């Protein structure tokens, strides 16, 4: 536990980072979190919306 | 491509009771069916189309019921004068059929 | 109506450049979907009624 | 009743139902099919997937 801080702080912005890269499959109320998917899924009127 | 069977293929019942057919699909044929009488020596009249509306002169004693696969003709009450041979057909699609027409039963009143 | 038929389709390839000369004067408004794209598609289960 | 508008007149529909998953494929669109290559960018499309 002598080194602590320099491992907090890598610690830290390895799970930042591993937070903002898994947040990327979230779905914020779509019909899909894939954008392929809602391209091949929807004509574009209400593609633009999602 | 459509094929049916037609039981049973004779009933027997005194004249106070009620005879039933039962005509199956092998496959769904909507309404579109048909319920043929013929007397011996005569031949047939149509009785039930549609499976369920009434023919034209024929009394009010014959009952068709079902859709789609199942298909019943029911008499409320035999006379002695209904003992014939009964037929249905698909009447719905006959492209390549070997009969439109199913098989016979023929109804056998002891009075 | 009442008695409508259920069919099944499965192994097999959809075309729909095909769905003009025997169904002439048809709407293919339809939910769900872009009709526009469904050449590049493909269906686990298909049921025609 | 034929003289009476298109209201009174017989509508054939035919209604079709599908489920759209890009996994157990069997009805497919009518697109031909080509050669895969290995080792290079290239925008694929496997099963309508993008």
């Amino acid at each position: 536990s002598a080194l602590g801080k320099l491992q907090d702080v890598v610690n830290h912005n390895a799970q930042a980072l591993n937070t903002l890269v898994k947040q990327l499959s979230s779905k914020f109320g779509a019909i899909s979190s894939v954008l392929n998917d809602i391209f091949s899924r929807l004509d574009p009127p209400e593609a633009e919306v999602q | 491509d459509i094929v049916m069977t037609q039981t049973p293929a004779s009933v027997s019942e005194p004249v106070g009771g009620t005879v039933t057919i039962k005509c199956q699909a092998s496959e769904s044929i909507s309404n579109w069916l048909a319920w043929y009488q013929q007397k011996p020596g005569q031949p047939p009249k149509l009785l039930i189309y549609a499976a369920f509306t009434l023919a034209s002169g024929v009394p009010s004693r014959f009952k068709g019921s079902g859709s789609g696969t199942q298909f019943t003709l029911t008499i409320n009450g035999v006379e002695c004068a209904d003992a014939a041979t009964y037929y249905c057909q698909q009447t719905y699609s006959s492209r390549d059929v070997d009969n439109v027409f199913g098989g016979g039963t023929e109804v056998v009143v002891k009075g | 109506v009442y008695a409508w038929n259920r069919k099944r389709i499965s192994n097999c390839v959809a075309d729909y450049s095909v769905l003009y000369n025997l169904a002439p004067f048809f709407t293919f408004k339809c939910y769900g979907v872009s009709p526009t794209k469904l050449n590049d598609l493909c269906f686990t289960n298909v049921y025609a009624d | 009743r034929p003289t009476y508008g298109v209201g009174h007149q017989p509508y054939r529909v035919v209604v079709l139902s599908f489920e759209l998953l890009h996994a157990p494929a069997t009805v497919c669109g009518p697109k031909k099919s080509t050669n895969l290559v290995k080792n290079k960018c290239v925008n694929f499309n496997f099963n309508g997937l993008k």
